[PDB]
């Protein structure tokens, strides 16, 4: 048993390290892509040697990333053989697993290849419906889908989770037959720290979406509107919130697609955030008990005051009616009005007391 | 004067309480209706409510007694019932009477305080029997004649 | 007694008739105002005699309406005297009854008085920020507030209600100390027929607000945009739904105020309607029981099928492993993959059955 | 006996087949209408023979569809006679069956009749308020209402449902007096598969609404804005989400009506989808139990740590106050601050434990 | 003892008075800033002596405010020493107390210093994308962040609260370990008076944000659009409600930031308000009981009527089929249709009755 | 005539109630199914449901009896069951008979207010009246035959 | 091989069930943990769970027995437990055996229809003993060995 | 000193627990309040809470004892109460004494990992009586007052 558990733990450690390295190399590729995209518009041309150097560096990172993913899946299959008592790796090779491995390699293989390739881009300007033709480099079509590499963050998050790796958690969850997967960890995080999860997701989406909007829009924007980073940030914020475009309509279908994706994400994230805030503005059960106690005390005091006023006004009416030789009708009318007011106050305060006793159950 | 339609409406309202055709609301039909209305009245409370409305002392509400009660219940608010409620606010433990000291304390401390001249002058004016403990009869007799 | 109840019933009938007449005359005044506003822009001028005839008719209706309001309040005070054992009518006046009577008379007294009075109106056009000066008649400022007369509908609705007038309802409501006011009747209607109430309110608001927008916007609109009735209907619908203005921004602050009021109303009415729809898409308790029963039956069938497949694949693996003269590795691998699939299906169907047994409580 | 039940089964099978054929012919008519609408704008004119051929084919499909609907309703009336023990078919006709049959025939009878009929269409352009006059063919007014034929999908969905026709389901539902109609099946689908139902409905509405928007807008659009299919798809998506209109405002009241209908549908579909997502992000009851257990374990550990720190600082404060010849006040102050911090940590962790014990039951 | 618990009360009173004075001086500074900002655009220039007088008055108020803040924190530290049995004030400094004291001094120290300093401001106009260069005074950058002083309102609200200082409330809350802080008082207010809190917050935000938008936009607005106070009010209202922008788009990033903050606030405040309204439209438990009782009575009457109709038509079909010399079959068919109708009515009313009995418990 | 698949479907529906496999449905099995459906019945109601459909008199439901009752339950609505329900609406006592006075009151007041001659003819034509106590047999025979 | 940290992790996982320091998990402790986990296991079920893990039949789970079962439980899924579950699906009663007729019915009717000759071969090979009732040991030995 | 208004405020706070007209808070007038506050304390817990405040014995809290404890409850947080709570965290047995081995374990293993010499010095200084079972009195006296 000592060797059997140690082998699985060593395989877990190797697989976790491979995930960490894959995330490091994917993020390195994304960062160098962002730097090269920003700098080739300005500092250097696409025929410069700086462009070649940075894109060759991107391609080397991509090769290492693909190797790391393949070795990670080899370790996954080896762990599968260890777990499900198998001696042939070909048992693990279902159609679903092959398809997902191929999808992962396809997603992580897209990058701007070294070279100088251009294409013709035609778009209709917003609010003026005028055409715009530019000769755009192909590298933008290959750079934008590099943001799909962020699933490696989810992989690392699952593999570094304490729930997924702890022995106590596994032993307890075996009793309830809990399925320890990425969905369970995500739902647990949305349960304990919903505001933090939504905040991190929203800020990262905001920056990524604004940058990709300006990267797409800079080709047909010669007026510094949607190619402005701060303007793109504002556009993403107001489509997220569904206030709407101002004069900030994208000129390109890439920008429109990003804005649509932002609006779809916002339609749900806003409601989730509002539910979180509504829950956080609610009193705790102990605080509810204390508040009900203090309110009931105040209601009792007000009931006593109202009843005292009722009796006082009844006495005053009787006195000024059948006790004074000169019956002043104005005084009697005033006291009768006050008597009716006191009756109404007593009725209303008793209704409030009844409602509070209802919610106190 | 009431027409036939009005008498029919009041009769169906009476039937909403008179499940049994006894011609009178028993003291258990009121309990069943009140429990249907999300309440748990006690036997003492049920007897108190079934009283104060029956003038024949039979312990059961008739139709004319129901009409007399509805004469007050159809209003937005009733003065006598609310004076009785204000009386029961300070009549702890269902005593039926309030001591002069307690009444003076109530009228001087809580609520809009009276001047000490009118305090105990109210008690002197009340308590016609001279017992010294103010009953619910005196409070009703103040506002009424 | 048989006299007090009859007297109160007679007073109720008189109040009900007075409310009916007040509503009839108020609606007559509003309808003639709408007709005159529509026709003075086109058919006849403001200095013609058709305008004078229709406005004198409006003023006569307003005088009769004010008389009816005053007599209604006299009957209300008389019934108050009957109820609260009072002999002096001056007990009724409580600095709040007087204020509400004065407010009601002020609201019902506004109408376009006969005459030909004009004023200068300056507005900034939308999307072009160009000034527009017109000489407008004063009658629009006096016509638009006439829509405030629709509280008489609420008064009639309360007075015609069964809950407010029925003897059985009062007898049972006195046991719970229910307050039979307009709020209670409106809440009861929103509980019984929420969709119908919201639909009627929304359609009436739509038509009234669209007409108000058209009446305000026709002065500074010479392009048939917001002075179009159908365009105003569309504008009200898209500000109600918070999609936003198209090219339909009002040129006047009257139109902007109407659109803001429509947006505020829509922000709440939409959510209420959605709650109604969500409730109406929910299964009844009996339907829930039947559905849970049938789903549990299907789950049992699927559990049995999955377990049968598990046993079948176990047997097939054993046979092709230790019963055939030469072992075909491809066949054994296929059956081992199918065995693992069967195990996964059994686990998933059992957890579905467990979830259903949880919600079945 | 064994004959009446078989007769009912045969009648139901005939009804099901007639519904299938009616759906096939209605969808064939819609598809040929879409093809002819797309091709007559481009390839051939309205006076061509391809137009005549396709419209005659549409009319033949419509005749067969009307015949199929009439025979279907005859089978309905025959099954009604079988069920409600009737011998005269005239008992079936109830001023509502007749009305719905007539409505169904009217809906399924609208189609673009063969011929070359044109009318004058005047619309005001968006954002520029300029008129546009075109001579449009009448066939668009007859093509767009053909999408109303999609209720046949609901009919087929009811008739192919397992709940509607299954002895077990009917026998169980007869105990709860369940009414097996289209509403029940729709509610059952919205309970089992809400996300799938909403997704299918939204995608189909998206494509249909975008196509009908461009079909209406292509007459007054000579700038490729709202007559663009991809632009129309974006417009429908952003009015569904209530972000707004960009520069994409319909020039026609047909487009405005479609956008309003899309906005009304979106206002409810978005909220329903968000409720579905919120429910799907929630932990299962077993997962809740496991999570509460693990959190309570961590809370106990943290409570023990906090109490240990409290005792440690209480000791060190004394040890550095007394027990030392030269009292270093800086260190004593540091340990007193740490003691206060430890007290606060203990209080906070104990209140977290109290909250968790409250939500644990 | 009498010394303590009275010394603490005296310290409480001193601290409360210091908070009151700090709020008075902060609000005085804000009001004079608003007056000077309004008047320097018009009446007098920035090189005038009225400007110098008002800004020197602002600076004196700021000095007194900083002194009051420092003395307040000295009283806080003294009360801390009294409570946590400390003799050295240095125990109170925990880098968090220091950080928050520094934050308060930094926030309250920002004000428009006397002088005439100008800077160059360049902004891109909305909807036209044209540049605008103005020489703006520095005082706007120093005036706008003066609205951050409104946290003193929260401080005063906590210190004047009954829950915070009442002996009964603290004695009761000590049995539930209730933490009496600003969050608890805010949650209590949101539980007692949610509509009033939201209304006050929304109106104050509306006016403050509209004035801030006007103050920022007046520099690049020469068309009276967003520098109009009433237009700014409308803009804030329609971004709060997420209807959108009309032609009212800020030319400055200050205005865009204010509009974004308004939209974020509105996205949550609107949902909270709608929840409040939905709760306030719901019947009380006693009202629910009364309504269920009355509805059950009506449904019983309807059940009796439906059953009587069923029996009546069953009799009439027999009487017109048999017991007659000649059969018309037309009246017989009519009565059979009415019999089926009565059966359906009885079924539906019984369904309503059982549904009501389900919701009755 | 029924095919093999239809007979299999109906046998499966029968098995939903015949858990033990005895080939017959007892009272306990029906009670368990109904309580699973959240309709907790009494012994009297369960016995009444088991009766009214078991033609062989064995006291338990067979398979052919199940087919016979499914012939009615597969329909959207049934006339005999609803006439029995309308009869039970006015048979509040539970005796199974309707008095002539109560029937006349119901027919003249509740529904469409039949004329007195029509009600007299109806009550005379009620053969199961038994000199006043109209049974459920007459109501069924009026429509069925 | 296990390290000190891994041994400590497994020891604390054991302590989650070992309340007292007895060094062994009894039935009551497992019951308390499971009831804390929102279940209501029976004494028979708790005894069954204590069995199948107890290497040395002390009647209670030891630490090495806990480590041995954790070896299986740390995996995503276990074959033996699921084969036992599939066995218990068709074992309606508490007997540890299934009749040959029941197995033939199961394998020919429900699930993937196995060939009748294949079913005969399976029922012959599985029944290692002369008894025609297949035990759980045979099913486990079919796959494990 | 205290103003008469402050004395009145504290008197009404005292009246929130002293419902009866006496001048002492009993063990049941505290249980009623704590059960109204959503707690379910036992007789032992109520007695301990009374005893922690009850000077001069009498088994009941007086008014001056209430003032003395309010002097501690009015502040944001106390120190002696939290030291007692930290002590009770490790006094799971309830005997009121912590063994020297238990203190060494809880101070070396969990927390901030005191040095062995520091733990020895602390356990020697705490054991003033030399018994070796550290009580709550020693912990309170360590922090002085
Ligand atoms: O998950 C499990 N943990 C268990 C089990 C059975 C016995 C024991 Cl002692 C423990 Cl700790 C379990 N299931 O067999
Ligand atoms: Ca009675
Ligand atoms: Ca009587
Ligand atoms: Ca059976
Ligand atoms: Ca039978
Ligand atoms: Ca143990
Ligand atoms: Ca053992
Ligand atoms: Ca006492
Ligand atoms: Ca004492
Ligand atoms: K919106
Ligand atoms: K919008």
């Amino acid at each position: 048993i000592g060797y059997k558990l140690g082998h699985r733990r060593a395989l877990f450690e190797k697989r976790k390290r491979l995930s960490d390295y894959a995330l490091i190399f994917g993020m390195f590729g994304i960062v160098v892509m962002v730097i090269e995209t920003e700098l080739s518009w300005g500092a250097y041309d696409k025929a410069s040697l700086y462009s070649l150097a940075l894109k060759c560096l991107i391609s080397l990172s991509t090769i290492i990333l693909l190797g790391l993913i393949i070795v990670y899946h080899a370790r996954e299959i080896q762990l599968f053989m260890v777990d499900n008592g198998a001696d042939d790796w070909r048992i693990a090779m279902t159609y679903e697993r092959i398809f997902f491995i191929c999808l992962e390699i396809l997603v992580c293989a897209i990058h701007p290849i070294p070279g100088n390739y251009t294409f013709t881009w035609t778009a209709r300007l917003a609010f003026s419906y005028a055409p715009s033709t530019t000769t755009a480099d192909v590298d933008i079509i290959l750079s934008i889908p590099m943001f799909l590499r962020l699933y490696l963050i989810a992989r690392v998050m699952l593999l570094h989770s304490k729930l997924f790796t702890d022995a106590s958690s596994r032993s307890i969850g075996a009793l309830n037959k809990i399925n320890f997967n990425t969905r369970f960890v995500m739902k647990t995080l949305m349960t304990i720290c919903p505001g933090t999860v939504l905040l991190v997701f929203s800020i990262s989406l905001w920056i990524i979406a604004a940058w990709t909007v300006r990267a797409c829009e800079r080709y047909h924007d010669q007026q510094d509107v949607t190619s402005n980073f701060l303007g793109a940030m504002w556009l993403i914020s107001i489509t997220f919130l569904s206030i709407g475009y101002g004069d900030m309509v994208p000129n390109t279908y890439c920008g429109k697609g990003v804005c649509l994706l932002t609006g779809i994400m916002g339609a749900g994230c806003t409601a989730l955030v509002v539910a979180v805030v509504a829950r956080k503005l609610e009193l705790t059960k102990a605080e509810k008990h204390v508040h009900n106690f203090m309110m009931d005390t105040q209601l009792t005091k007000r009931v006593k005051n109202a009843a005292a006023n009722v009796l006082r006004e009844t006495w005053l009416i009787y006195k000024n009616t059948k006790l004074v030789k000169k019956i002043d009708h104005a005084k009697v009318r005033k006291h009768q009005r006050k008597f009716l007011q006191a009756i109404h106050q007593l009725r209303s305060v008793k209704m409030e007391q009844r409602k509070l006793n209802d919610q106190a159950n | 004067q009431l027409t036939e339609e009005q008498i029919a409406e009041f009769k169906e309202a009476f039937s909403l309480f008179d499940k049994d055709g006894d011609g009178t609301i028993t003291t258990k039909e009121l309990g069943t209706v009140m429990r249907s209305l999300g309440q748990n009245p006690t036997e003492a409370e049920l007897q108190d409510m079934i009283n104060e409305v029956d003038a024949d002392g039979n312990g059961t509400i008739d139709f004319p007694e129901f009409l007399t009660m509805m004469a007050r219940k159809m209003k937005d608010t009733d003065s006598e019932e609310e004076i009785r409620e204000a009386f029961r606010v300070f009549d702890k433990d269902g005593n039926g009477y309030i001591s002069a000291a307690e009444l003076r304390h109530v009228m001087t401390n809580l609520g809009e305080k009276l001047t000490d001249e009118e305090v105990d002058e109210m008690i002197r004016e009340a308590d016609i029997d001279g017992d010294g403990q103010v009953n619910y009869e005196e409070f009703v007799q103040m506002m009424t004649a």
